[PDB]
RNA sequence: AAAAUGAAGACAUUUUAACGAGUAAGGAAACGAAAUGGCGUAAGGACAACAAAAGUAGUAAAGAUUUAAAGUAAUUUAGAU
RNA sequence: AUAAACAUACUUUGAAUCGGCCAAGUCUGGUAAGCAGGACUGGCGAUGCGGGAUGAACCGAACGUCGAGAUAAAGUGCCAAA
RNA sequence: CGAGAAUAGAAACUCUUGAAGAAGUAAAUUAUCUACCCGUCUUGAAACACGGACCAAGGAGUCUAACAUGGAUGCGAAUGA
């Protein structure tokens, strides 16, 4: 089973004037100017992050496959979610070598756990 | 155990039968008096209404402090909010002072029923709980000898002894929007506007707002 | 919108044991459960007084307990605060329940034949409270209260924080 | 939900139905009547324009009775007509100031 | 526009409670009719709502709304200069019908809004007593005229097409 | 811009009432004030000694102390955002008995008469009389019938305008 | 805000109701029914495969460029080079 | 009479601020001023949204993210929904 | 005719599309509606008010000492030493 994950806003909340100047990055910063077009919520430019945009509590932080991410560094770290294979999905860390990745990928097949990095660092 | 449900249902029917007797009997007496006075060639003076329903017409911006307090005393703290008000020298003067911000008039029995059944609510433990059963009405107003919704309607319409306690338990109704006036709500209804005393014509407005 | 007199703000009442004391946390757990189930105003009172700040839980000495227990011979004084010892005056025989007993106060109460209880034992013995006398210490005896206000005031002057060349 | 709140709804709905059913029938059993009195004043019209319509003296009683009533009720029809004539005169004088 | 018959009595020290005031008020509804009645009582008899009781507010309906009558209206209105008394005549079948004509006519010719006109009285006059220069030509028995330049009539909005086909023509009707 | 004199703006406030100059009545100095009474402060400009401040004129206060020649009065004064208690000592010439409780003391007497009759009736066993009804704002008057035999009608219509010159 | 439940679940519990604009300014940490909740930089003390070889790393670390995913957001996570 | 228990009474510690501006069935000086200065209230400042073509103040109405409807000021020849 | 009540009765379905790529999402372009230059002083700035050509790194409420209030802590006619 998988609930319908509903997102209230699929875009990105870009910083103000980030499109015009390359020194202003795209990471959001609430404008604190006294005459700012955005913080005054004008027509056209009135897009600010608010708590109302938050997604449903039931489906928050849930991957599109319907499971919650769980990072693992070795085969032992897989045993912490072997009771909840219908809720969590494994995630081999970005620094785990290719040798340790095969043991994690093989073991998760034994324990019937879905791995999202099953196609990482595969040989030629 | 749950055999009291049968006894409670019978008791509610007896109260409902009794209440409809009082409303019907008073209606007959008024009709008979008018009929007889016409036969004798006399003049019959109708009684003034005892119940008044008032709706808040204007918003919360631009209200003088005197008007701001009166609208708070009548529980008209939001636009399109309706309450039941007793009629006397004090309240009629209070409504005249806040005339531009409210329209009011005299409800009919059918108007009272529809407002209570559809938009009714009670303030239980500080929570605005909508009316769903006679058990909650009995819990809130059992001490005041109002144990069913039809007791509640009869008390409001006839303004009984416990009107103050019953009326104060009823949360202010939240109404829809409707065509407020012919010209606009900046003039009195007498001039064809929106605010002021509409008398029995307030039931047409309430029909579109319930 | 709606014309509210004021908006919703947190009610300024504490409802848990301030700080990270594991034992005081359990005592609030015990009496929040007792007051919710037994519905006794005594457990409601003790639970409320367990959640006050340290400054608002003033001490009660053994002299004050003795005077208040004079015409209550077979009773258990209940004060939610530390019970100090008044070395000026003797301590009679009585049972006290308190959060903490001073080393000398506990010896004085015990040596006279009395008993020093904790709040867990009191709930075990008298949960709703039957032979207990509720006692709290004095709040206005703090020296900080002397300097509050205007020292130039004609009616109730303050007390002039001492400093440079105070005469 | 209405029954749960107002158990009297069943008493004043069945009894309301019986009011409706009969009241509808009264419309029917007044149209059959007003079919006779409307088909007895046609054969008092197409029988009056036809021949007589100077020869303006046409019979006073071409209209024929269709519903039969006793003599006592006949006296009450003229008693009622006198009252409604007085009521019309009573009202007209009043509003005429 | 509707006509109402209103009565009331005054119960106080100044006025004896055996004197009943009557009036016939033209108003869009009974609420407006009462307001015109109460102000008439207050400005002419010092009678106020808080010290008087209303008795009747029944409507008045036209007895024969199928007979064409020449109505005469005596009214007084307020202009930039002062207050004037006027007498206008209208041809209609109802008393409330002629008053509707009077209010529209006054607001057009004299630019006088409704809240400056007081209708003193409305009566009915004969055929030859109409002195209106235009209306005097229709009170006769043998009025006759062809309505020329008729625009063709549409049965309903259903056939009101924006663009038509072929040429267009008026009607001599 | 006024000045800050003790008796500024008192050309009309301190003037004696028309044809009311000269001495005052002797009931002013003969009326007996008791602690708890209600009095009204009314400055008498004819007695310049002990004249109360003009801001207390007409304020209704309570008698809190009675001295040999002066009557203590307790009145409320408004300050920036609070109300303070003012305690004065005024000679009887500058005050006046207050009738603020004139009707309240009459309804106190009515309930006392009923209560006195009730205790006698309870001793006799007969039912007790009820207490007087509370005052209510003007209620909607009930329906009434008017006998038309002695009823006269007068038509009301708008009046033809007549010039005032 | 009020009721219910409460040694550990978990999503900072469950239900009901009311509310949510805002410059200057305030709301330090901790406080199980938590007296606002969190993201990031660097260094110090611990913890990190519980069965005696116990976090990742030449089977490719940090960093850099991008593609996608999670979060209202600060940001985090993973793939490829 | 009506309203009021997340009512009421506060205590302690402290921030920013005291250049203001507009409206008017108001007033004073001035010929007058989008001038200068005041009484009462509401606003702008601190404020976006719908309307007045445009506008700090006018009219309606004050804002968590959305869907569906009934509306307000005001409008319905086209630009422009009617 | 009929409320209460006693007694018996009944709801589990169809079609289309999708690894020959469904639903969703993202990027580019097009089209309708929509959008004045940020920071600052100011009653009021998009202003014909000042600073700003662009990018990277650095960059500004800190430390010592006296007092007070306040939240957590120890002891308590003593506390600290």
């Amino acid at each position: 089973i998988k609930p319908k994950i509903v997102k209230k806003y699929t875009g990105h909340f870009k910083r103000f004037d980030s499109n015009r100047f390359l020194r202003v990055k795209a990471s959001w910063r609430v404008p604190r100017g006294i005459d700012n077009r955005l913080r005054r919520k004008f027509k056209g430019t009135n897009l600010l992050p608010k708590i109302g945009y938050g997604s449903a509590k039931a489906t928050r932080n849930m991957l599109p496959c319907g499971l919650y991410k769980f990072p693992v560094r070795n085969t032992t770290d897989l045993e912490m979610i072997m009771m909840q294979n219908r809720k969590y999905a494994a995630e081999i860390s970005h620094a785990v070598s290719a040798k340790k990745r095969q043991e994690i990928i093989q073991r998760a097949k034994i324990l019937n756990i879905r791995v999202l990095n099953a196609d990482a660092r595969i040989k030629k | 155990c749950k055999a009291r449900c049968q006894a409670f249902r019978k008791e509610v029917i007896l109260r409902t039968i009794k209440n409809h007797k009082d409303i019907e009997a008073a209606k007959k007496a008024v009709y008979t008096a008018k009929k007889n006075a016409e036969i004798n060639g006399d003049l019959y003076a109708e009684a003034d209404p005892k119940l008044i329903v008032a709706i808040r017409i204007r918003g919360i911006n631009g209200v003088s402090p005197k008007i701001k307090k009166i609208l708070k005393l009548l529980r008209l703290r939001q636009i399109n909010n309706a309450v039941f008000i007793k009629a006397n020298a004090s309240t009629i003067k209070m409504l005249r002072l806040v005339d531009p911000y409210v329209t009011y008039g005299y409800p009919t029995l059918e108007t009272v029923q529809k407002l209570i059944y559809k938009r009714g609510a009670l303030k239980i433990n500080g929570n605005r709980m909508p009316i769903t059963s006679n058990c909650m009405i009995k819990k809130a107003l059992g001490d005041k000898d109002v144990v069913c919704v039809d007791d509640l309607v009869h008390e409001i319409y006839t303004v009984g002894k416990h009107f103050k306690e019953v009326n104060n338990k009823l949360a202010p109704f939240k109404l829809n929007g409707a065509k407020i006036a012919e010209k606009n709500k900046k003039i009195h209804f007498i001039l064809g506007g929106g605010f002021g005393n509409r008398e029995l014509l307030i039931n047409k407005l309430l029909a579109n707002m319930i | 919108a709606i014309d509210l007199d004021r908006h919703h703000v947190r009610k300024h009442v504490s409802k848990t044991a301030r700080g990270n004391n594991a034992y005081m946390k359990l005592l609030v757990r015990l009496y929040g459960f007792l007051a919710r189930r037994t519905q006794s105003k005594f457990a409601k009172t003790i639970l409320h007084r367990l959640c006050l700040s340290r400054v608002n839980r003033p001490i009660v000495s053994t002299s004050k307990l003795a005077c208040l227990m004079k015409k209550h011979p077979e009773e258990t004084a209940v004060c939610v605060n530390t019970v100090t010892y008044d070395s000026r005056y003797p301590v009679p025989k009585m049972n006290v329940c308190a959060l903490k007993f001073t080393k000398t106060a506990e010896a004085a109460i015990t040596k006279a034949g009395g008993k020093c209880l904790r709040f867990d034992e009191l709930a075990l013995k008298a949960p709703t409270g039957r032979k207990t006398v509720l006692i709290r210490g004095k709040r206005n005896v703090r020296e900080a209260l002397k300097h509050f206000g205007k020292v130039c005031a004609k009616k109730n002057p303050a007390k002039q924080y001492k400093g440079k060349q105070t005469k | 939900a209405m029954v749960k709140l107002n158990p009297y709804a069943k008493i004043a709905s069945h009894k309301l139905a019986q009011v409706a059913k009969a009241q509808a029938a009264h419309k029917a059993q007044y149209a059959a009547k007003m079919e006779k009195i409307l088909a007895a004043k046609k054969e008092a019209l197409n029988q009056s324009v036809a021949k007589r319509f100077i020869k303006v003296k046409v019979e006073n009683n071409l209209l024929k009775a269709t519903v039969k009533r006793t003599a006592k009720q006949d006296a009450y029809m003229k008693k009622y007509d006198g009252i409604v004539k007085a009521n019309a005169k009573k009202y007209a004088e009043k509003i005429g100031f | 526009m509707k006509e109402y018959y209103i009565t009331a009595r005054c119960t106080d020290k100044a006025h004896n409670p055996n004197e009943i005031f009557r009036s016939r008020v033209f108003a869009p509804n009974y609420v407006v009719a009462k307001s015109k009645f109460w102000m008439m009582l207050k400005k002419q008899h010092k009678v106020k709502k808080i010290n008087a009781e209303l008795l009747q507010c029944q409507p008045i309906f036209e007895k024969n709304p199928t007979v064409v009558k020449n109505y005469q209206i005596f009214l007084r209105y307020v202009s930039a200069g002062g207050i004037h008394n006027i007498t206008k005549q209208y041809r209609d079948v109802t008393r409330v019908g002629a008053v509707r004509q009077m209010y529209n006519d006054l607001a057009s010719q004299y630019r006088t809004r409704q809240d400056k006109i007081q209708l003193i009285s409305i009566t009915t006059v004969g055929d030859k007593a109409v002195k209106n220069p235009v209306l005097h030509q229709f009170v006769g028995h043998h009025v006759k005229f062809p309505m020329v330049h008729c625009k063709p009539v549409i049965a309903s909005k259903r056939f009101n097409l924006p663009i038509k086909a072929g040429k267009l023509t008026t009607k001599l009707c | 811009p006024l000045s800050n004199g003790r008796n500024r703006r008192t050309r009309k406030l301190f003037k004696r009432p028309f044809r009311g100059h000269g001495l005052s009545n002797t009931s002013t100095i003969l009326h007996t004030y008791k602690v708890g009474d209600y009095v009204t402060i009314l400055c008498n400009s004819s007695i310049q000694h002990g004249l109360p401040y003009k801001a207390f004129h007409g304020k209704t206060g309570r008698v809190w102390n009675v001295n040999p020649h002066a009557i203590g009065v307790m009145v409320n004064k408004k300050v920036n955002n609070r109300i303070v208690v003012k305690r004065l000592h005024i000679s009887p010439e500058h005050i006046k008995p207050s009738g603020c409780q004139k009707d309240f003391l009459e309804r106190k007497a009515a309930v006392a008469a009923i209560r006195k009759q009730n205790i006698q009736l309870k001793k006799e066993g007969k039912p007790l009389l009820p207490l007087p009804a509370k005052r209510l704002p003007k209620q909607p008057r009930p329906a009434e019938l008017i006998k038309g035999a002695d009823i006269k009608f007068t038509t009301v219509a708008p009046l033809k305008f007549e010039e005032l010159y």
